[PDB]
């Protein structure tokens, strides 16, 4: 325990001493990025020693080492749960980290502050690291909106671009609107249980969670970019490319997932909560599917893939399958890192063209990256045995042996084909066929900073899952007995779609023009829910606010019911009484009148 | 639809100056005029003995003699017991199982 | 503020890069490349003007019918996914001014010849100002056009912020 | 208090016996040495409040309140002696002895035991704010400014003392400590009715309520900065202390009193928080994001949970360091451009890097990012009105969607983009002016630290 | 199929059957129009380029903008049927549509409560 | 350290090492290690600390609170029993707070130790963090933010006033 329990910590306090020398106490600025990229690569190391008791004993254990706050009869202590969720996850976030960092020290060279690149990418692991070791509510979201605010820092990192500002903001937007189903489940846990601990929460089990966990899917949705909050994900590309890879694999966007497999105890006694996430995981998995067939830039196929299998996750996490959904999180982390890896390598070399009607001809110039890529695209369409088909398969053949809403399922089998077909547009447009690039070639892959980096990653996206899936302890009954056309179904849809998708490829080689169709023109433009969404809403609120709440009320209204009119009175009284004519005889007058009323009007004289 | 010889000739007497500023960018050769697998390991040696060990010694150190020493505060989940174990505290034997129905 | 030509040139080149986004591959581009060159061909001697706007115009809507959903943008092209990317490292040049002596120290060289240009700005602005006094209209300029220098050793007429301006890669 | 009084009495002859060109060091250095003292108000009890005499007691309430007060006095000297630089001696020794006077009645009035002191205190402080803004305030608007600032004030305080005249009458007291033991229920009347009415009004109009708010923009927009630092940091929390005190004779008649008053709050922050989105000028952005951060304030004062009034603490001393950042920061930018316009200085992060740094930091304190003191006030409350009513959520989790776009909208505009071309007088921050940004962020984020110093007597 | 414009989604130009017909009146409106720009361009380009200037150049349309925006707004009100209806539906409707709201709600919760209908069984943080 | 009664812990089972492999585990050569280099550094630093604390003994003690008559005993209007009775009243109430975290923070441990068995092995820790919680509920629930003994009382009073009436139509 005094091993396992002391190696825990100095993981995470291994990673933020790089943070601590920004201080400028002991700091060496000329390698700040290989100082931290060391820092990563140690700590990897001090994870997997815990990581391997764990998987010898099932050893886990809680740490609160100190109490914070107490607020009455709710104790706030900084706790951290190192149990199966983060033992598996941490090294896995770490060992991806490590690639990503390395390859940044070759794709970010050129960048003049290059050191805060690599703090907030540190900062950014840092707050996920928090997110997932959180052992009570207000802890989990410090690492919750931690990650947020460093997406927005990282995805505005060239400032002086209106859109990157743009992407920055829409993260925080969408993520806000998650984080309020986060506070309701944290309103209702206090108020119903009297805790924020996952201990107390458990353990009294509430048989009434429709509300805690509507707030828990709300959060989940804006995290993980599902169907109602997903546009900001794609927008998202406008961050430099190791913010891609590390976005979309080892953080902000398998938290929302994340956050569901921890409260499995309470969602898998809920069929409602279940149905629910079950069909916004389908609907997810399908449409970004869909939208992924015509997209054209390479950084946002991937993008809108990682929208594609989060949906999948969230699935997962419907038909009640919480350790398939962890174990895609962890297999999806290193090829889907691995893709924005290769794709900024190819960008680079093109000298930042990101367009794949641009590219082409680049299967025998960069054979490293072409590898790479072509392993990485069969990971992701479950080939066999690669790291991919550990989860994905397993996934599949789960749901299609569940109870479960028919249409979902269907849902589900269609997005898995239209996985191999997006694929194939990568690797088609990407790699062969004849150059379509400008005329002076500067392709050149040869820096050992990004072979290592990507070498790495494709060993992980080989033998991962195998590895990974031979050592964790069972806690489901996994279900091995069905149809051959069942147990298979993965396997033949994806063919099928990749088969299908040669047919469509192919045909743009033939000298006939054709017109769009409204699908066409559908899946480019994403459905148009950011073409719609993206002008009325905005125009809506911030025209209620001008018009309405500032001119209207509080320039007007507010102003003349009292200040306004209170004056004109005044004003207009003051000139009734100081308008007199100086006159004695006037003024003696009104003393009869006076005196008069006073007797006969009030009885003064009485 | 091209250049007036108005047109022309400014834009040929900014060019000649632009390029003049920019050449007036490059460093003279004194400037920036400032003011006054051995090496592998111990490079690697020095980083594991400042980032690792006196790190573990601290966090040691506090969890030993400073965390353990309240109640709750270090929680294990305890280990499992199998059919056919022995435990060290007592030295008590966990039976076996029954004899499994052939299958 | 187009005329006829300019519209139909536009519309040209507008065309052929909505074109070559549809067709992708350089041998399919370039035969509808060629394709579309001569539609544009057999109205080139057209004489009444009523017709050729008549062509015109139909050519536009058939170019919104036709254009492309997401067309190819040059990385650095408005709308484009380098647009803007190194507007951060822009710093304007009159920055220098404000560096404590220490800073300036450090680039003797650069900064003797950034007074030169200093001076050279100082001379010459007088005279630039007098030339467009004596140059535009009554009513003021009636265009953004500005005139080349006259005589030697005169600089065109608010020259500055157009030589000095920040290098497009400027870090 | 006298400990306190005494020293803060005695900076009017330091800053007037001081040496010409010495009367910023003298006053700013003694200043900070008052607040070190402060922190002797610490000594708080589990039980039982701090009773020093029979006319000064502190507790965990006007404590956290104290400590801000004379910690802003400092950083408010450091403010105005740039732009204060070309006036007469004599009128700077005016304006520094309008700040230490004003200092001298916070304190009092935090302390006050008897509610008639506390009322008079808590009425003396206009007479030095509208001072400051009228006289050393810009524009030619400042004088509007100061009309409905002092007659917003006295139309609410005005019935407050004939209320508190009333009380005294009836129990034999005002005295809070004997209040605490004689307080009797208050039954439903229409003179009751109006007897409420008067007892929290004056504090509505200062917290300020949305609906009676429209003096607050102007202020400060014709503010000087030292002005605005200490109407947004502490003038505002006058109404919030009070209506916390006062509460405590109003039972159980708040029950259904409160009503309007959290409806009003409740929309109003929606309301104040969209209309920063809007808001041109970045004083008066910064002006209407108060208005919506005590609207959240007067719900939790009205609801009366123990949580809730923790939160309310919280949010009281974490606004008021947030916020008088904010102006500070603000007042930065005017001093070199001259003027307020949100849109006219941009892309300032490219020229000034580090005040770009205080910028964020500000914006995220604003939007309360965990685990701040801002956003612990926030959560508190919000954790509160659920139970209140569960719709409540809604309303409060549109405001922090809300709350965060017009906040990083504020930091977007004027840090990034492009930098305006023509505006080429961006002199580099000076040592003062970075040092003011941090005496507020540095204090407010080591607070994190140990929060429950801040959490009030409910703790 | 024509082009349908929207407020969101304006027609574009070369749709537009205004931007060809085009008149010898038309050509004098836009050659008057690019002379107030080129004024203006000239009287900003004396400034922007002068060695001697450093501060801002302060703009009167910035400024008249952010008047507009503000203090010139109650001069021009006039109390009319729209303004006093607009002034009323967005003004005091809210507070009482959401005083229905949470009265109701805190109603029937209180009453349930009385009953002992309502779980509080571990509710004891408020 | 602490008292073992109140802050209770079943005695731990461990199962002795039963390998059925012939690779060495490398956890038994890191925990030799860890042994080596990190806990006996560790323990001779403190072993040198606690022998300078030996040197300067020192003790602090528990504060003790006499009772004083409650809320109960004292006549209307009379501050100088009201404040000494609810001085004592407050205390009470900020320790039957820490007398609810001892309970939950039992409830907390017993769910982590027992693992995937909680449900059936927590029952008594269960119950008696529902009971407390009942009680505490009665006394301090809906008091407000204004809270005092004499509004505790009053609420007594409502529900023994409850209680009787039920018991009478009985
Ligand atoms: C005893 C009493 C103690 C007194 C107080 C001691 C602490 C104060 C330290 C003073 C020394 C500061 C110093 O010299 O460092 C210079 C340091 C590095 O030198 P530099 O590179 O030249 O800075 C230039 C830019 O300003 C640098 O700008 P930048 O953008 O590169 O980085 C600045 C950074 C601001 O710095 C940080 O806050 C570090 C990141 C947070 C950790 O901004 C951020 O990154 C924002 C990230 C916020 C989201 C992080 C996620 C939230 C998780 C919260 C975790 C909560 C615990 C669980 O510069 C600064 O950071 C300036 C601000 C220093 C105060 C920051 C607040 C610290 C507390
Ligand atoms: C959910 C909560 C969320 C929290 C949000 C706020 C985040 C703040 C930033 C997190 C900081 C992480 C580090 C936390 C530990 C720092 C404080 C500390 O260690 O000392 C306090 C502790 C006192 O013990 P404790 O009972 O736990 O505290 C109660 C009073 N708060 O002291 C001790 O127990 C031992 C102190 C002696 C240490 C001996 C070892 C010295 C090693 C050499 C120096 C290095
Ligand atoms: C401007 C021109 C209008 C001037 C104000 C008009 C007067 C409004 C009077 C409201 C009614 C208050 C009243 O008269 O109550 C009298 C009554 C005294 O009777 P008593 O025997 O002492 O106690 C038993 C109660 N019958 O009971 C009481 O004394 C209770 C009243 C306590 C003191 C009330 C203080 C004034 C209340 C009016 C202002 C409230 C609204 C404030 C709004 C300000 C907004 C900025
Ligand atoms: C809740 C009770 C509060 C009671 C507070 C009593 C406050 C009394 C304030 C002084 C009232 C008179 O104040 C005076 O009012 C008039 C009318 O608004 C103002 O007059 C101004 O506004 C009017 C209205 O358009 C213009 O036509 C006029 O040209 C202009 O000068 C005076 O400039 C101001 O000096
Ligand atoms: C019995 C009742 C009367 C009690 C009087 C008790 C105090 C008597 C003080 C008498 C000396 C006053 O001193 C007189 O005022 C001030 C302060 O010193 C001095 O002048 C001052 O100018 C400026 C401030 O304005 C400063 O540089 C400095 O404070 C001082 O030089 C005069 O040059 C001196 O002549
Ligand atoms: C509900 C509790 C609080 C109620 C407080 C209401 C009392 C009155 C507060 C404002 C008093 C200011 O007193 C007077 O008001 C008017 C406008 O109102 C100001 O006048 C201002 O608005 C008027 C009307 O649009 C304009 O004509 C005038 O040009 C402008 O200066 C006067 O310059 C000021 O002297």
């Amino acid at each position: 325990m005094n091993m396992f329990s002391s190696l825990s910590l100095v993981t995470l306090l291994l990673l933020t001493m790089p943070i601590m020398m920004m201080s400028f106490n002991t700091y060496k600025p000329s390698n700040y990025p290989l100082y931290v990229k060391t820092a990563i690569s140690y700590a990897f190391i001090t994870s997997m020693i815990p990581t391997m008791m764990f998987i010898h004993s099932g050893q886990e254990l809680i740490i609160s080492n100190w109490h914070w706050l107490t607020i009455q009869t709710l104790k706030l202590s900084l706790s951290f749960k190192m149990d199966y969720f983060s033992m598996m996850f941490i090294p896995v976030a770490l060992f991806v980290t490590w690639s990503i960092m390395e390859f940044s020290m070759w794709y970010m060279y050129s960048d003049p502050n290059i050191n805060k690149f690599f703090k907030y990418l540190l900062l950014f692991l840092i707050t996920m690291l928090i997110l997932v070791t959180a052992n009570n509510l207000f802890q989990l979201f410090i690492g919750w909106e931690g990650v947020g605010i460093m997406s927005f820092l990282l995805i505005g990192w060239w400032y002086g671009r209106a859109d990157a500002n743009t992407a920055a903001l829409q993260a925080i937007l969408y993520n806000r609107i998650g984080d309020i189903g986060f506070i309701l489940a944290m309103a209702w846990f206090l108020t119903n249980l009297n805790t924020w601990d996952l201990q107390q929460i458990f353990m009294l089990n509430p048989s009434d969670s429709n509300m805690p966990l509507i707030g828990l899917a709300l959060a989940a949705t804006g995290k993980s970019a599902q169907f109602g909050l997903h546009p900001w994900l794609p927008s998202a590309m406008e961050g430099p490319t190791p913010v891609s890879a590390l976005l979309h694999s080892s953080t902000m966007v398998v938290a929302g997932i994340f956050l569901l497999i921890r409260f499995y105890p309470l969602t898998e006694n809920n069929k409602y909560i279940q149905s629910i996430t079950l069909c916004l995981g389908a609907i997810t998995t399908l449409f970004t599917a869909m939208c992924a067939l015509t997209q054209n830039d390479i950084k946002k196929i991937i993008a809108f893939s990682t929208s594609s299998q989060l949906g999948l996750m969230m699935v997962t996490i419907g038909i009640n399958q919480p350790y398939l959904a962890f174990l895609h999180i962890c297999t999806h982390a290193f090829f889907k890192a691995m893709l924005f890896m290769c794709s900024g390598s190819i960008i680079h070399s093109l000298n930042d063209e990101q367009d794949i009607r641009k590219m082409g001809g680049l299967f025998k110039a960069m054979p490293f990256t072409t590898t790479a890529l072509i392993v990485g695209s069969l990971a992701l369409t479950g080939m066999p045995f690669l790291t991919g088909f550990y989860s994905k398969d397993l996934i599949i053949e789960a749901a299609n042996t569940s109870y479960t809403n028919a249409w979902a399922l269907l849902m589900t089998l269609i997005a898995t084909s239209f996985t191999a077909i997006y694929s194939t547009r990568i690797i088609f447009f990407a790699l062969l066929g004849q150059p379509r690039f400008p005329t002076l070639v500067n392709i050149n892959e040869n820096n050992p900073l990004l072979i290592n980096s990507i070498k790495r990653l494709l060993i992980g996206s080989l033998f991962a899952g195998y590895i990974i899936s031979n050592n964790i302890p069972p806690t489901t009954i996994p279900q091995m007995t069905m149809p051959y056309y069942l147990k298979t179904t993965a396997l033949i849809v994806t063919i099928l779609g990749f088969i299908l998708a040669l047919e469509i490829s192919n045909m743009t080689k033939n000298l006939k023009y054709h017109y769009p169709s409204n699908a066409f023109k559908f899946s480019t433009l994403l459905g148009y829910f950011p073409t719609i969404m993206h002008r009325l809403a905005p125009y809506m609120n911030l025209s209620m606010s001008q018009k309405s709440a500032s001119s209207l009320l509080d320039l007007i209204w507010l102003e003349a019911i009292l200040p306004k009119t209170i004056s004109l009175a005044q004003m207009k009284a003051s000139t009734l009484v100081t308008n007199q004519k100086g006159l004695i005889k006037l003024y003696f007058l009104s003393f009869l009148i006076t005196i008069l009323i006073s007797m006969i009007l009030f009885n003064f004289h009485e | 639809s091209g250049y007036t010889p108005e047109e022309k000739l400014r834009l040929q007497q900014l060019r000649e100056l632009r390029r003049r500023w920019l050449k007036d960018q490059e460093l003279s050769p004194r400037e920036p005029v400032l003011p006054p697998v051995i090496y592998k390991t111990y490079r690697h040696s020095i980083f594991a003995f400042t980032h690792v060990l006196i790190p573990v010694w601290i966090i040691h150190y506090y969890l030993k003699y400073h965390v353990t020493t309240k109640p709750y505060t270090i929680v294990e989940k305890k280990p499992r017991i199998f059919p056919g174990d022995t435990i060290l505290e007592t030295g008590e034997v966990i039976p076996p199982m029954k004899e499994f129905p052939d299958q | 503020y187009l005329t006829h030509q300019q519209k139909v040139l536009r519309l040209y080149k507008r065309a052929l890069r909505h074109l070559e986004s549809w067709c992708i591959h350089r041998d399919k581009y370039r035969y509808f490349a060629c394709l579309l060159r001569a539609r544009f061909d057999e109205h080139k001697n057209e004489k009444d003007m009523v017709k050729a706007t008549q062509l015109l115009r139909e050519a536009e809507e058939e170019f919104w019918h036709g254009q492309h959903p997401q067309p190819y943008i040059f990385p650095e092209s408005p709308g484009g996914t380098s647009y803007e990317r190194y507007e951060c490292y822009k710093v304007p040049e009159w920055c220098l001014d404000d560096w404590h002596p220490s800073e300036k120290a450090m680039y003797p060289d650069y900064f003797a010849k950034r007074e030169q240009w200093k001076k050279l700005r100082r001379e010459s602005w007088e005279r630039e100002v007098k030339q467009l006094q004596e140059e535009t209209p009554v009513g003021g300029p009636r265009t953004e056009a500005l005139p080349p220098a006259r005589k030697q050793g005169d600089l065109p007429p608010l020259w500055w912020h157009i030589v000095t301006r920040p290098r497009e890669r400027p870090m | 208090m006298l400990k306190y009084i005494i020293p803060t009495i005695m900076l009017m002859p330091l800053t007037w016996l001081s040496k010409n060109n010495m009367i910023w060091v003298n006053s700013t250095a003694h200043s900070l040495l008052i607040s070190f003292t402060s922190l002797l108000l610490m000594n708080q009890f589990g039980d039982n409040s701090l009773n020093f005499s029979l006319l000064f007691f502190s507790d965990s309430l006007s404590t956290p309140l104290l400590i801000l007060t004379m910690w802003l006095l400092p950083l408010m000297l450091m403010a105005s002696q740039h732009h204060l630089s070309k006036e007469n001696l004599t009128r700077k020794k005016l304006f520094i002895t309008m700040l230490i006077s004003l200092q001298l009645f916070l304190i009092m009035t935090f302390t006050a035991m008897e509610l008639i002191l506390f009322y008079i205190l808590f009425e003396a402080t206009l007479v030095p704010t509208l001072i400051i803004i009228t006289r050393w305030g810009n524009q030619t608007e400042r004088l509007n400014a100061g009309l409905y600032f002092l007659f917003y004030t006295l139309a609410g305080s005005l019935p407050l003392l004939v209320a508190l005249i009333y009380i005294q009458n009836t129990v034999g007291s005002l005295n809070f400590l004997m209040l605490q033991y004689w307080v009797q229920p208050v039954h439903n009347s229409w003179s009751n009715v109006f007897m409420w009415l008067a007892c929290m009004m004056a504090f509505m109009v200062k917290m300020p309520l949305y609906g009676l708010h429209l003096w607050l923009p102007k202020a400060h927009v014709e503010a000087p900065i030292a002005g605005s630092m200490v109407l947004a940091a502490v003038l505002l929390k006058l109404g919030g202390y009070g209506m916390l005190r006062i509460t405590l004779i109003l039972n159980p008649m708040t029950d259904f009193m409160a009503y309007p008053f959290i409806m009003l709050s409740l929309w109003g922050m929606i309301m104040t928080s969209s209309i920063c989105l809007r808001q041109t000028d970045l004083k008066s952005l910064i002006a209407y994001s108060s208005v919506s951060h005590m609207a959240l304030v007067i719900v939790a004062i009205l609801i009366q949970t123990p949580w809730s009034y923790m939160g309310a603490t919280a949010l009281m001393i974490a606004h008021g360091l947030t916020s008088s950042m904010l102006f500070c920061l603000a007042n930065s930018n005017y001093e070199r451009i001259h003027s307020r316009t949100m849109i006219l200085a941009r892309g300032l992060q490219t020229l000034l890097p580090l005040m770009a740094t205080w910028w964020l930091l500000a914006s995220l304190t604003n939007l309360a990012l965990p685990p701040t003191i801002n956003l612990i006030g926030e959560l508190f409350v919000v954790m509160s009105t659920f139970s209140w009513s569960n719709i409540t959520i809604i309303l409060m989790g549109v405001n922090m969607v809300i709350t965060a776009l017009y906040s990083l909208y504020m930091l977007i505009m004027t840090q990034r983009g492009k930098y305006t071309y023509h505006i080429n007088n961006i002199s580099p921050s000076f040592t003062r002016e970075n040092a003011l940004m941090s005496l507020h962020i540095l204090p407010l984020l080591l607070l994190t630290l140990n929060p429950k110093i801040i959490l009030g007597p409910l703790y | 199929p024509k082009y349908e414009a929207s407020r969101l989604s304006s027609l574009p130009t070369t749709l537009d059957p205004a931007e060809y017909d085009i008149s010898s009146e038309t050509r004098k409106a836009q050659a008057e129009r690019l002379a107030i720009r080129s004024r203006l361009k000239r009287e900003y380009q004396l400034q922007y380029y002068d060695p001697s200037r450093r501060g801002v150049i302060e703009d009167p349309a910035l400024v008249r903008w952010t008047y507009a925006r503000s203090a010139n707004i109650y001069p021009n009100f006039r109390p009319n049927t729209k303004t006093s209806l607009l002034g009323a539906l967005f003004g005091i409707g809210p507070l009482v549509f959401w005083y229905y709201v949470f009265k109701t709600d805190r109603d029937r919760k209180e009453k349930l409560i009385q009953e002992g209908k309502l779980d509080r069984t571990f509710n004891i943080s408020y | 350290s602490w008292d073992k009664d109140v802050y209770p812990e079943p005695p731990r089972r461990t199962p002795a090492p039963s390998p059925q492999t012939s690779l060495p585990n490398p956890i038994t050569y890191l925990t030799k290690a860890f042994d080596l280099l990190v806990d006996r550094p560790v323990t001779l630093v403190r072993e040198f600390i606690e022998r300078q604390h030996a040197k300067n003994k020192y003790y602090y003690y528990h504060r003790e609170f006499r009772r004083v008559p409650d809320i109960t005993e004292c006549q209307e209007k009379d501050v100088l029993c009201m404040f000494e009775a609810e001085m004592q009243w407050r205390r009470d109430y900020k320790v039957d707070q820490e007398i609810v975290n001892i309970i939950q923070e039992r409830l907390k441990a017993c769910q982590q130790r027992e693992g995937e068995s909680h449900r059936q092995n927590c029952a008594k820790e269960l119950e008696q963090f529902t009971q407390v919680v009942k009680a505490y509920q009665d006394r301090y629930h809906d008091l407000g933010a204004h809270y005092s003994a004499r509004k505790c009382l009053a609420k007594q009073k409502q529900r023994m006033l409850a209680e009787r009436k039920a018991a009478k139509e009985a």
